């Protein structure tokens, strides 16, 4: 089975990466791990876990039950081939080789899956096999194997419309585009939030709502925010139950800058303690700060530095070192004066900034074809 | 002998020197001569031109047409035609006697 | 800069098209 | 092949740029705000 | 220390010559400071009285300040170092780019069309 | 007896099986095909010789009980190898000593018995005119003596065997090196014995008279033959001249033999590095870093990369000397991570504007930089540190007191805060004026670099470059054109039948 | 909200009003070609690097 | 000094012979390919004057290297074959190429489309599968 | 290190220098290769006890630099101490200069020897017929039939 299978990996995160936080994860992850016949994927998680030497017999009764389902596959594969319904061995392990995907490792999964792919002449099972390969490619983060079956996936939906196999697929490309730091594409795959469903993997629809708003607030500008997320009733009624997220969205839209850093520290703190966002939680708020600084600062030209501590967020030296490292970081288009206590902005053209990334990609691809040019021809 | 071993071996350096200059001359001369014959092929294409329809090709640069006289034919191509401007029910031009693609 | 950038990639792809014509001809003919 | 005649002896880069700007700055920037509430 | 803008620390090393005399070398080190800030006295120095740039190097009021102030500019004035700064004439040339660059466009077209 | 009698008798025959095929086909091929007709410019026992080096670097490990290499020496050293009437019995002599290993006990070559494995150029019609056979059959015993190196009294066996190799070598230096690839073949054997010949002398001997014999070897290089003595005799010349370098570099500047124009993709590759550190240590920076990069991008797809660990470090040493900095752990390895821990933290300190952070790294890994042999180049970075500071602050702020920048840069002195920025105007890092009377440092807002000649300059550096890589992909596309023999117009007999049927159609 | 653009001064309320789209069509259209061609060179490994 | 002097020139000239010979062998093939393009390009204007080739339909073959071929608007012909075409390779109900002056069998073209394939292509039944069956499993 | 002692004005230190500029001429060949070339200063300075040896060590040092006309003019101006040694790997280096330049000179002297003739040194023609006596006396005459053509005489 692969429908509750993501909470397992989320709780492997919750086991491993928070150092202090390692007790309830070895409670509930064992609670799910030595039941429903799971054997293989927690030996190295047992190394990262405690001793658990008492669990040898727990491994023995469950390699015994694993042997029971294995040997009744071995009981099915001869009456299954005795009378040929439709390759009935692979009709057995087209449902039980996914059990073997959960229970065993990826190998007896994959040879039975690339095996069973040639059985069903219609894609109504093929594309489900491909969904399973997508999900195990997510679990083992097989970032090359997801690129294969995403294309092999998408090549199957064009016959039929299959929007329960295309929007459902857009959930997967959304989770991969937010797995990597591709946020303007991640919200773009998170565009609908209407055809999206009460999932197996985001069983809270509202957690999906928090995800799409957290990626949207970077991914899109004001016009988009001032029409899409602010007027959506389907997006409004689900943050209607959210006290902080409705506040955290409206503190930015309604120019409530001081509490925005408080709720920003909250969501950034949970994001620091969150799977799949803990790779980029520092990347998130370093864009949030410069985003709000761009928002307020690209209104006026002669606004002083001491104005912002009381109306924006406390700490004059914090705004000092904070804007200093952003102008010094080559963004946040302004130019601060110091010993007369005033902040001045300018406006640059779309020339040199757009020139910059062109010489970046030009030097990058020049490195690429130069390197390959030395690779071929000795 | 050893004395001839150097003089008769620089003799083929003098004999060797001319030939790269020669192929240097023919390198441009086949180009400028090549552009003359390049245009020369379209004497077949001029006025008295009959019309068929493209059907399919056997292989590279040889195909099958259906003439508007009613009968089908196994014909030849003309080389300078972009082959990617074909393959549906292309109305094609045929030479009135040789009966090949124009 | 764009056109000069692409032209070298064109000739590189043709060189791949020539080394496939070399390596699968030297063993095949002998 | 692959001999090296021996005379002598994404997932990472955007993250690495996050380290490049914010290498060691404001790691636990969580309570400094509440520490600036009374000083500012 | 002579690499960076360390100047007064060099005079502190003129306060600390520990090994032996080193006098013949620290006098060439005098001279190599003399032409140095005799040269880089010419910078964006908006106005300085006869105190600061006076006593940074060596000389308070001998006629050595007439030797530098009349060797170069920074004319002896009413407690005044005159900041003359034109920096205007030499820019705004298309012609030297229209000669060198017109050379370089032909240098493009040689290795663009003509076989070599 | 059971463990020895079951585990020991298969170590002879399968190394016997491969050594009946590697240097017996290199022996049967390189003798009759370099001293034979010719080994061409597309030689095959040169690279076959490379394989019969690299497999043998990792072939022998044990002290050779059951005579699995220890019986190979008294086998393979009794060789006339004169002609097919004399080698026709030698092909049996590849097998008659296997009766001596398997049936009897052979001469166990364990650190004592190499001297009776040496005088066989006298024994049984062995010669020296076949130095394709005797330089390969000199090296082929000269290698496994020094492959393990196992420094216990073998240095003199190594040494005297290198003396016999120097008899063959001087016989190449004077005696008939023309049209056989005697010199051309034994430049490979020359350099490959210069590696072990080098490392023994670095281990326990002197260094400096083989420098003079190396000057004689370079003197006879480039004159009689003009390949590969031009190449390897300058890295192998360089290898401790760098470690004992001073002014000699200018000799490598004025050297005619800087180019051999071809050095087999690796000696050229490390060659550009060995001369790259020359300009690095003698302060020519921007010219150095491009041959650092060019020396980097010419190294193979093997994993043991300690010299690539060195150039990966030194390549951005000089770029830290030039202000620019890429990321280095973009291809980080389990053999690159531990050797980049300290160094990435060093450049992490450089990419900040802090002053004493440089000291906080230099105390931490100054001994490590001495172990890298680079500490005297590490010591000069604080100039670049303060350029990073003044460029960062001068770009960031606009009107700041000089009595703030020294404290933020922990300079301890505002009195030279005018002076470092004064050399930032002498260096031209920042343009605008310091109000030296008041105390603030104003800066103008110089924008619109888009209307300058300089982005066309950054183009023009790269336009001709990518045209050149197109042109080299055109010149290198002239190796496939072959076997274009017969351009048949139409036919002959079909032309005759066209004349017959055409004559019938005109006849009608 | 970017429906109008300009500036607003705080000392006396000055609105410097200015507008021009400088160049938009060019560098991005030449730019996405580059990231197509990078994917092409990535495909050139799978007919070149593995092959010969 | 005739050894060290006169033999010191044969060692040098040969190096120029080796690479200039190689450059010559490169450059003459270089010309060769283009020369084949010139002759091949010139030959077509003579070749494109040649008459067309008829297309036919093999019914079935008979004795002594002969077949039975029908044409479109026309009638059935008994012709021979060329020397490069095998009788077992000649299949009944197959299109062929045909010269026109003597009706010698020229070449075998692509096969005719199957009439059953054209039949089902006319009819266009809605192709289906088990995955679009609604609740008829006992009948299945 | 003996490069430093070139401002003595006692010329005996200069002959002490050329005492060291011949025997170990290969390891400091790197050192003084292009740096200092004061051979002509004492070679023309009438403190002679160094002239007829001075052009020898220049003719040694410029060789691997190339400079075949430099070491050729100094080979002619080097006098008796130069050509007295032929038991080395250096006689092949110098007859390939002097005999080749002599015979390609004698191509012009086969064209126009009358008027604007060249100042042929008596060693420039002297090792020609001397080494030709090595050809006649070393029993080889399929070459001694040949160099007699090569000199165009």
């Amino acid at each position: 089975p692969k429908n509750p299978d993501l909470r397992i990996a989320q709780l492997r995160f919750l086991l491993s990466l928070p150092e202090h936080r390692g007790d309830a994860a070895v409670r509930d992850e064992l609670m799910a791990a030595v039941r429903d016949n799971n054997m293989a994927p927690y030996y190295e998680a047992l190394c990262k876990s405690l001793d658990w030497q008492i669990d040898v017999d727990l491994l023995n009764k469950m390699k015994k039950a694993n042997e029971d389902e294995l040997k009744r596959l071995d009981e099915e594969l001869e009456d299954a081939e005795k009378n040929l319904g439709e390759s009935e061995i692979r009709d057995a392990m087209m449902a039980k080789a996914e059990y073997l995907c959960r229970i065993g490792d990826k190998e007896g999964a994959l040879t039975a899956f690339r095996k069973t792919y040639d059985k069903t002449v219609a894609l109504g099972h093929r594309l489900d096999i491909v969904f399973y390969l997508l999900r195990i490619g997510l679990f083992y983060m097989d970032n090359d194997l997801i690129t294969r079956n995403t294309e092999k996936a998408k090549s199957l939906i064009e016959e039929g419309g299959d929007w329960d196999r295309r929007n459902r697929l857009k959930v997967y490309q959304g989770l991969y585009c937010v797995a990597i730091r591709d946020f303007k594409q991640a919200a773009e795959l998170f565009l609908d939030t209407v055809s999206t469903f009460t999932s197996y993997e985001l069983m809270d629809y509202k957690t999906f709502v928090t995800y799409t708003v957290y990626v949207s607030m970077i991914a899109l500008e004001r016009p988009d925010l001032r029409e899409k997320v602010i007027k959506g009733a389907e997006i409004l009624e689900v943050l209607h139950s959210l006290p902080a997220v409705r506040q955290y969205l409206f503190s930015l839209y309604e120019c409530r800058y001081s509490v925005f850093f408080q709720s920003l520290a909250v969501v950034e703190q949970e994001m620091k303690k969150d799977w799949l966002f803990a790779p980029h939680y520092r990347y998130y708020v370093r864009e949030m700060r410069i985003h709000a600084y761009s928002q307020l600062l690209e209104s006026y030209r002669s606004l002083t530095l001491g104005y912002m501590a009381e109306a924006f967020g406390v700490g004059v030296e914090f705004i000092d070192q904070e804007l200093s490292r952003f102008i010094a970081a080559g963004r946040l288009h302004c130019k601060i004066d110091k010993v007369n206590e005033i902040v001045e902005t300018n406006r640059p053209d779309s020339k040199n900034w757009q020139y910059q990334e062109t010489i970046k990609k030009g030097d990058l691809l020049l490195n690429r074809v130069q390197k390959l040019s030395r690779v071929i021809n000795m | 002998d050893l004395y001839s071993r150097y003089k008769k071996l620089q003799q083929e350096l003098e004999f060797l020197e001319v030939q790269e200059e020669y192929i240097k001359d023919e390198q441009k001369n086949l180009k400028k001569e090549f552009l003359h014959a390049q245009e020369e092929v379209k004497r077949i294409q001029s006025i008295p031109l009959v019309i068929g329809q493209f059907l399919e090709a056997v292989d590279q640069n040889t195909a099958i047409v259906g003439s508007t006289t009613g009968s089908n034919y196994y014909v030849r191509i003309l080389s300078t035609i972009d082959r990617e401007l074909l393959k549906p029910n292309a109305s094609v031009a045929l030479h009135k006697h040789s009966n090949a693609l124009v | 800069y764009l056109a000069s950038l692409i032209r070298s990639v064109v000739a590189l792809h043709n060189l791949i098209n020539n080394k496939i014509a070399n390596r699968d001809a030297e063993k095949k003919e002998g | 092949m692959s001999e090296k005649k021996q005379p002598v002896d994404e997932d990472n880069w955007d993250d690495d740029n996050v380290e490049d700007d914010f290498s060691n700055q404001l790691r636990a920037e969580l309570e400094k705000h509440g520490y600036k509430m009374e000083t500012s | 220390y002579l690499m960076e803008g360390s100047y007064n620390k060099v005079f502190l090393a003129k306060g600390n010559i520990p090994a032996e005399s080193y006098t013949f070398f620290i006098d060439i080190l005098l001279d190599t400071i003399r032409d140095e800030i005799a040269g880089c006295i010419e910078k964006a120095y908006e106005k300085i009285l006869f105190t600061e740039a006076t006593r940074i190097l060596f000389f308070n009021t001998p006629k050595k300040m007439t030797d530098y102030a009349k060797k170069r500019g920074w004319v002896l004035g009413p407690n005044n170092y005159y900041s003359f700064a034109s920096q205007q004439q030499k820019p705004e040339d298309t012609t030297i780019p229209s000669t060198e660059l017109a050379k370089q466009v032909i240098e493009y077209a040689r290795q663009l069309e003509m076989i070599v | 007896p059971p463990g020895g009698g079951e585990q020991e008798p298969p170590p002879p025959p399968a190394p016997q099986d491969v050594e009946m095929k590697e240097e017996a086909a290199t022996g049967g091929g390189s003798t009759g095909e370099a001293d034979g007709k010719t080994a061409a410019a597309a030689a095959e026992h040169s690279q076959r010789e490379l394989d019969t080096v690299t497999l043998e670097d990792i072939k022998e490990h044990v002290k050779q009980l059951e005579k699995a290499v220890s019986g190979k020496e008294p086998r393979f050293v009794l060789r006339a190898l004169r002609m097919l009437p004399s080698t026709s019995r030698r092909l049996n002599h590849y097998v008659l000593y296997k009766a001596v290993q398997g049936f009897f006990t052979s001469n166990n070559a364990t650190r004592d018995f190499l001297l009776p494995f040496l005088e066989e150029p006298m024994d049984t019609e062995a010669d020296l005119q076949f130095r394709p056979r005797t330089g390969k059959a000199a090296s082929t015993p000269l290698l496994p003596e020094v492959e393990a190196y196992l420094q216990l009294l073998v240095v003199i066996f190594m040494m005297n065997s290198k003396r016999y190799k120097e008899a063959q070598k001087i016989s190449d230096d004077l005696m008939q090196k023309i049209s056989t690839q005697n010199r051309r073949a034994l430049d490979l054997v020359a350099a490959k014995c210069y590696y072990y010949h080098a490392r023994v002398y670095e281990f326990l001997d002197k260094l400096d008279v083989v420098r003079s014999f190396l000057h004689a070897r370079l003197r006879t290089a480039t004159l009689r033959h003009d390949a590969d003595g031009q190449a390897t005799l300058l890295n192998l010349l360089l290898r401790n001249y760098l470690h004992y370098s001073l002014y000699d570099q200018a000799e490598k500047l004025v050297s005619k033999s800087v180019f051999p124009e071809q050095a087999n993709n690796n000696e050229w590759a490390r060659y550009l590095y060995y001369t790259g550190r020359i300009k690095a240590i003698q302060l020519e920076y921007s010219e150095a870093r491009r041959t650092m990069t060019n020396a980097l991008r010419k190294a193979p797809q093997h994993t043991a990369v300690g010299f690539k660990q060195t150039v990966h470090k030194l390549l951005i040493v000089v770029e830290l000397l030039l202000g620019e900095i890429p990321d280095r752990l973009q291809f980080r390895q389990p053999s690159l991570k531990r050797s980049l821990m300290p160094y990435f933290l060093l450049t992490q300190a450089v990419r900040t504007g802090n002053l004493a952070k440089f000291n906080q790294v230099l105390d931490q890994f100054g001994e490590k930089f001495q172990a890298d042999g680079t500490y005297t180049l590490i010591i000069r970075l604080r100039h670049n540190v303060i350029k990073t500071g003044v460029r960062m602050i001068s770009l960031s702020y606009s009107r700041i007191s000089l009595a703030d920048i020294a404290q933020k840069l922990q300079l301890d002195s505002p009195e030279d805060a005018e002076f470092i920025v004064a050399k930032a105007i002498r260096d031209g890092v920042i343009e605008a004026s310091i109000n030296h009377e008041k105390g603030y440092v104003q800066s103008k807002e110089m924008i619109d670099i888009y209307s300058t000649r300089e982005p066309q300059l950054a183009f023009h550096q790269r336009i001709s470059f990518c045209l050149d890589i197109h042109n080299m992909s055109v010149k290198a596309m002239r190796f496939p054109p072959k076997s274009y023999n017969k351009d048949l117009e139409s036919a002959e007999e079909r032309r005759e039948r066209e004349q017959q049927d055409l004559e019938f159609a005109k006849e009608m | 909200d970017k429906k109008f653009h300009g500036i607003l001064d705080q000392g006396e309320g000055v609105l410097i009003i200015f507008d021009e789209p400088p160049v938009d069509k060019t560098y991005e259209a030449a730019l996405e070609t580059i990231q197509n061609m990078s994917k092409v060179v990535d495909s050139l490994y799978n007919k070149a690097k593995k092959l010969t | 000094g005739l050894r060290q002097y006169y033999l010191s020139k044969i060692e040098e000239l040969q190096l120029i012979v080796n690479d200039k010979s190689q450059n010559l062998r490169r450059l003459q093939a270089q010309r060769n390919e283009l020369n084949a393009k010139v002759r091949l390009l010139r030959e077509e204007l003579q070749l494109l004057q040649e008459q067309g080739s008829y297309v036919g339909e093999v019914v079935r073959a008979m004795d002594k290297k002969k077949v039975l071929v029908k044409v479109h608007p026309e009638g059935k012909f008994v012709v021979d074959v060329d020397k490069n075409i095998d009788i077992n390779d000649v299949t009944p109900n197959c299109r062929v190429a045909l010269r026109n002056d003597s009706y010698t069998l020229h070449k075998i073209l692509p096969n005719k489309v199957d009439p059953l394939v054209s039949l089902m292509m006319v009819e266009k039944v809605p192709d289906s599968t088990y995955e679009m069956i609604g609740g008829l499993d006992k009948q299945i | 290190g003996i490069i430093s002692l070139l401002d003595e004005d006692e010329p005996q230190l200069k002959e002490f220098a050329l005492h060291k500029l011949n025997a170990v001429v290969n390891d400091f060949w790197a050192e003084i290769s292009e740096s200092v070339d004061k051979i002509e200063v004492l070679y023309e300075d009438e403190g002679f006890r160094s002239r007829q040896f001075a052009a020898l060590v220049a003719s040694k040092v410029f060789y691997h630099l190339g400079a075949f006309e430099e070491s050729l003019n100094y080979a002619l101006g080097a006098g008796d101490l130069f050509n007295v040694n032929d038991n080395s790997e250096y006689v092949e280096t110098i007859i390939a200069k002097c005999i080749d330049h002599y015979t390609k000179q004698c191509v012009e002297n086969a064209d126009l020897p009358e008027g604007e003739k060249k100042p042929i040194d008596q060693r420039l023609e002297g090792i020609v017929n001397k080494m030709f006596q090595r050809c006649l006396d070393d029993h080889k005459y399929k070459q001694a039939i040949g160099i007699a053509l090569e000199t165009r005489r």
